[PDB]
RNA sequence: AUCAGAAAGGUGUUAGUUCAU
RNA sequence: UCGUCGCAAUGGUAAUUCAACUUAGUACGAGAGGAACCGUUGAUUCAGAUCAUUGGUAUUUGCGGCCGCGGAGCUAUCAUCUGCCGGAUAACGGCUGAACGCCUCUAAGCCAGAAUCCGUGCCAGAAAGCGACGAUU
RNA sequence: AUGUGGAACGGGGUAUUGAGAUUAAGCCUUUGUUCCCAAGAUUUG
């Protein structure tokens, strides 16, 4: 619609019910995601993927 | 890459290299027939297709005909199943043997003194003991069940006089259950009404015909649906109760390379391999589709038995 | 009331509604045929006679209220099963209109079944006698199909916006009832095509020119 | 346009002079660059015909041909291809709507139902 | 905007799922053994019940639908002991 | 977002991966310009201090292309790197202008922010007072005759 | 369905089989074979040739579009009415073969 | 080792060391 | 020995590339434009066929007057046409569940999900595979 | 490899061409006719 609209609609309406619980799970899983995809990374995008780590 | 090598079929008559799965709780019935295909014509039936462009609309298309006499259950033949494939235990003939087949299992049948099987014959009718006991042991130890039966090349008008006898699995019902179906038809005439209901879509395999010095291939041609499978003796299997007008299904003038057929015939839309007088195997298909074309009826409206050969102008 | 035949608007070609029996057909739109039924399919049966095998019935027959005038290509005894199969005051014969349209040539209107200008007196007089409503030869929007060209009824005739005043007053003459200028299926020249209109309410296309529902309903006063 | 698609013949094929039937000032339109372009335009298919006959606007200028008819020999019913008097297209608007007035000659039932106003083109549809 | 409906089979041991975001292609679920669906799923197992609520999240999924915008989707809301 | 881009366009040339491998150098470089100049081109297409800095952006890239036709002349495959690596220099002063350009250009992404089977007929509707032989299958073509037509 | 008259061999015509032809005139012409629709393209005349059924008529060498209810019975009737046109073909028939051997 | 075997990273282990509580 | 009918180790491999309408002319969307799925309409490509339908070709080289054509048969994006199956899972996202009393696509497990793969179907058949079976100089 | 035996013709039917002729040759069929033959050798336990 205008101005914001989806902020509107989730104040009138509400937000998703597992939309906490989901970010706290991929939080959680976030740890064990960044090892997995640094040990699966292969070709060109490993080694920008290890600068990206070793650069944070 | 699919059909290379492109070499001539092996077998005149068509082989199903796989038949449908059998299930234990449907009742014992047969699963393939064999036909000799008399030709081609032109029908016109009204496509009751929901949803198509011309729903309730006459279309003319082509209708192969391929005569279907009763074939008489020659014998069966019990095949165990082993780890290494499907072994054939034994097979069991009946105790009187059609001359046609007889015919057909020499090569030379004038030459032939008709010898083939006559101690079998002569065991059996001497003591039926030893078929008892193969049968048992068929029904309790056999897995799968082929039914041997051969075709009427005599009634059909066919130079041949050896009959097309061909196997085919019996699908349903238990070993048992199959041992005594097939005991029952055994030396028994079973004609293709009782086994197609001319309402489903089946598969036909034939060899093609050869164009001289490109075909002889062996095909199974698919999603073919049996339009109409009338009886020779009925005078109205060639014609529709729309408009009545009973008339034989052969062409004018006799049907191209066939004549006239005579015996139970069946018209199924579409062409099939092999030019006409060529054996041809109409089995069920081994996978089940639910498709509107494969489950709407089939109700030919005209049949046009004008003359195939030359350009005939009367039906 | 507008009613778009599915995709398109042209619920009058689809389907020629008449009061008696609107003259739908075979494969035409269920959403336009439903909502011609909201409107005075009640009344006006909407029976789906494919007329001449064809999904425009409303093109291919002068649905009137009065009668149907089928296409002379039309079969007499697939007339006779039209006529038949609509109510009896809405007679689906077999007019012997040149045209494979007659419906689109014939304004179908219930008071007078307009015939098309290009359409000889004779197939005139045999869609006038198979939709028991006279037929004068009418131009509607320039083109001689009137029937597909003017949204026909005995309330209203109305023709579409490219016919002219006179124009639109001679369909109006010709089918015996008002023909407000209204260019139906999304401002086509085919305002009969896109507008079934009726004796009972003048039906029209939800994906047609809203001016030309408006013209078709106030040519029929509804 | 509308109608069901098929292998049936065209009136209005590309390069083709598809008879303006519809009244817009054009007697022929041939389908230089035909809409949708063995490019062809079935009976109503509108294709972009510049006008052979007629019209000069539409001469030389791409305009949509609703076929009319296809002379060519088009599958009927019953499948049996049927040709019809003329490959006459009657002119379309962009929008597919038929530009001219009044169809000519044989328009065929398919050159109805594809385009309303190619219906009410078709004054006397053959 | 559009309810979704729910139909429950086999004392629950099916549940279909009509009309979901307007969906005209109803979804079925079949349910776990010793898990029955009255939506509240009762059963001896936990993990059974756990895997049947994961597989009922996974048809009422949105494709190539915004989230944050459209809410419509079934979620669960609590689970316990029955006794 | 510009890093992005710039990492599309190296994995562009990733994918892609003397004299003649020293053209592909710069060919490559200068397919990166040419990607960075059609992101600022789209960043255009979605003005005052960000025009100014995409044509900072462009005159950094312009300075990669220059350096693109010295990897060109460089037909060492050092010579070829090294002036790729001053494309990549070059690159970095797009970036820098970039950074300035992106924060207008997230400024001005916030304000944009801010069935098919179906058959009738009406010989079932007939009204007929043999409607029921109006839907049998009256005499039509006797092997194709013209019953229906007798009818 | 209806079986056409063929307008160059004055005979059925069947579905599949004939040529259709339409004319400006809204005039539907129709070829028993293809001889026929060579002979029609040909602007031979019907009575001027011996195969002709036309030309067998006028020599000397032989002799309802009202809608109403849909019975099948009246398809019937219809269909009787044609079999005695038939029979009285057939008499016509005689009369041609005689006639025509003169 | 889910490429064994005969620069580095690892929600990779193995043994662990040191420091914190 | 002559065979006759079957089995399948093994390989090739098949259907393929895209759509639109219906669906719904609506979820989304102020509305308009336009939802997944359903069937239909198809466009294909390839393969399988056949000459019924369609055109020609055509040694009925047959006919009627070298021409005017040609039946049969062949041929076809010149014709009429017919035309795959579920899994394993990839990417991908999971649920539950340790390490990390929880959490945690995961280390246990349970999964979902690809024109891919494997199956499956078709084709051929180990010339140096097999079975049943007849006669038996 | 002695009988719907087959194979040949005689044809008919059939269409062609435009009623006639060729008329199955990869159009059909034959209560028609006769010919040949209850084969000629070979292979093989």
């Amino acid at each position: 619609p205008q101005n914001e609209y989806i902020e509107e609609s989730i104040r009138k309406h509400g937000r998703r019910f597992d939309h906490e619980e989901r970010k706290r799970k991929k939080a959680a899983r976030e740890a064990h995601d960044a090892s997995l995809y640094a040990q699966k990374t292969r070709g060109i995008k490993a080694k920008l993927y290890q600068e990206k780590r070793r650069k944070e | 890459l699919g059909f290379l090598p492109r070499k001539r079929a092996s077998r005149q008559r068509g082989k199903v290299k796989a038949f449908p799965k059998d299930d234990a709780s449907k009742p014992v019935h047969l699963t393939a027939f064999l036909g000799y295909k008399a030709g081609m014509t032109h029908i016109v039936r009204d496509l009751d297709r929901p949803g198509s462009k011309m729903h309730k609309r006459e279309i003319l298309e082509a209708v192969t005909v391929i005569e279907t006499p009763p074939m008489v259950v020659v014998g069966v033949v019990g095949y165990v199943e082993t780890p290494r494939g499907l072994r054939s235990l034994t097979t069991v003939w009946a105790e009187h043997l059609s001359e046609e087949v007889k015919r057909r299992f020499y090569k030379n049948w004038f030459k032939s003194k008709k010898k083939a099987f006559t101690k079998y014959a002569k065991k059996y009718a001497e003591s039926t003991q030893s078929i008892n006991r193969e049968l048992e042991r068929i029904k309790k130890y056999c897995s799968v069940v082929r039914v041997l039966a051969h075709t009427q090349i005599r009634k059909t008008p066919l130079a041949q006089k050896k009959a097309h006898l061909m196997e085919i699995q019996v699908n349903g019902g238990s070993v048992a259950d199959k041992v005594e179906w097939a005991r029952e038809h055994f030396e028994k005439t079973v004609d293709i009404k009782s086994t197609f209901e001319q309402n489903e879509m089946i598969d036909v395999i034939g060899v093609t015909r050869g164009k001289g010095n490109a075909g002889y291939m062996h095909r199974t041609q698919l999603n073919s649906k049996i339009y109409r499978i009338g009886a020779g003796d009925d005078a109205k299997n060639a014609s529709t109760d729309f408009d009545a007008t009973e008339k034989r299904i052969t062409p004018m003038g006799g049907f191209v390379r066939y004549g006239v057929v005579e015996n139970d015939f069946v018209m199924l839309n579409g062409a099939t391999p092999g030019p006409v007088k060529r054996v041809l195997t109409l089995r069920k298909s081994l996978l089940t589709h639910t498709s509107r074309k494969a489950l709407e009826p089939v109700s030919l409206k005209w049949i046009d038995t004008a003359s195939k050969f030359g350009h005939g102008r009367f039906q | 009331l507008r009613a778009q035949f599915e995709n398109s608007n042209e619920i009058g070609v689809f389907s020629n509604l008449t009061n008696s029996y609107a003259l739908v057909a075979l494969g035409g739109s269920e959403n336009f045929y439903s909502v011609f039924e909201a409107e005075l399919g009640d009344v006006v049966p909407v029976v789906h006679t494919t007329i001449g095998g064809t999904r425009i019935i409303g093109r291919l027959t002068c649905g009137n209220r009065k009668g149907l005038l089928v296409p002379s290509s039309t079969t007499d005894n697939e007339l006779q099963h039209l006529r038949n199969s609509l109510p009896d005051p809405v007679k689906i014969q077999r007019v012997d209109e040149r045209l494979s349209a007659l419906g689109n040539i014939v304004a179908c209107n219930d008071y007078v079944a307009l015939v098309h200008p290009d359409i000889e007196r004779e197939t005139e007089e045999i869609i006038a006698d198979v939709l028991d409503v006279e037929v004068f030869r009418q131009t509607v929007a320039g083109n001689v199909l009137t029937g597909s060209y003017c949204a026909l009824s005995n309330q209203g005739a109305l023709v579409h916006p490219r016919t002219s005043i006179q124009e639109q007053d001679e369909l109006s003459s010709l089918l015996q009832v008002p023909l407000v200028a209204g260019t139906i299926n999304r401002g086509s020249d085919v305002i009969g095509a896109g507008l079934v209109v009726n004796d009972w309410c003048a039906f029209a296309g939800l994906d047609t020119t809203a001016t030309e529902l408006a013209v078709c309903e106030s040519i029929f006063k509804l | 346009a509308s109608g069901t698609k098929y292998r049936m013949t065209l009136g209005l094929p590309v390069q083709a002079i598809m008879n303006c039937a519809d009244n817009s000032g054009a007697k022929n339109l041939y389908i230089v660059s035909v809409f949708g372009t063995l490019p062809a335009a079935s009976c109503g298919d509108m294709v972009l015909a510049t006008v052979k006959k007629g019209k000069p606007d539409l001469r030389k200028k791409i305009m949509p041909a609703i076929v009319v008819r296809q002379r060519k020999a088009w599958r009927r019913k019953d499948g049996v291809y049927l040709y019809f008097e003329d490959n006459a297209g009657v002119i379309v608007n962009p929008k597919g709507e038929m530009k001219g007035s009044a169809i000519t000659g044989p328009v065929a039932k398919e050159c109805a139902d594809l385009w309303p106003r190619i219906a009410s083109n078709a004054g006397t549809v053959v | 905007h559009f309810p979704i409906n729910i139909n429950l089979t086999e004392n629950g041991t099916v549940v279909e799922i009509r009309n979901f975001l307007g969906e005209r292609i109803t979804r079925v679920i079949k349910c776990l053994p010793g898990v029955t669906v009255s939506i509240i799923l009762e059963g001896n197992s936990l993990e059974n019940v756990s895997q049947s609520a994961a597989n009922i999240k996974q048809i009422c999924n949105v494709r190539n639908k915004d989230i944050r915008k459209f809410l419509d989707g079934i979620y669960v809301s609590e689970r316990g002991n029955i006794e | 977002d510009v890093n992005t881009f710039l990492d599309v366009v190296l994995s562009r040339t990733q994918r892609k991966t003397i004299s003649r491998i020293r053209g592909f150098y710069g060919r490559k470089v200068k397919f990166t310009q040419d990607t960075i100049t059609e992101k600022l081109d789209s960043i255009l297409q979605e003005k005052i201090a960000l025009s100014q800095l995409s044509t900072a952006k462009h005159l950094v890239e312009n300075v990669a292309r220059d350096y693109i036709r010295l990897l060109k002349y460089g037909d060492s495959l050092y010579r070829c790197k090294q002036l790729k690596r001053a494309a990549l220099g070059r690159m970095a002063t797009i970036i820098k202008r970039q950074k300035s350009s992106l924060e207008f250009l997230e400024q001005v992404r916030q304000h944009l922010s801010r069935a098919g089977v179906y058959n009738v007929e009406l010989r079932d509707k007939y009204i007929l007072q043999d409607p029921s032989w109006k839907y049998d299958r009256m005499p039509e073509l006797l092997d194709g005759k013209n019953v229906a037509d007798f009818v | 369905m209806r079986v056409h008259t063929c307008y160059f061999c004055s005979g059925p015509v069947y579905p599949g089989h004939g040529i259709m032809f339409v004319r400006n005139d809204s005039k539907v012409f129709r070829f028993c074979r293809s001889k026929c629709h060579k002979n029609f393209k040909m602007k031979r005349n019907p009575r001027k040739v011996a195969w002709t059924k036309a030309y067998r008529k006028a020599h000397g060498k032989e002799m309802r579009n009202v809608p109403v209810r849909y019975d099948r019975n009246v398809i019937a009737t219809t269909l009787n009415a044609m079999k005695r046109v038939s029979q009285v073909h057939a008499k016509r028939e005689r009369l041609f073969y005689k006639k025509r051997l003169a």
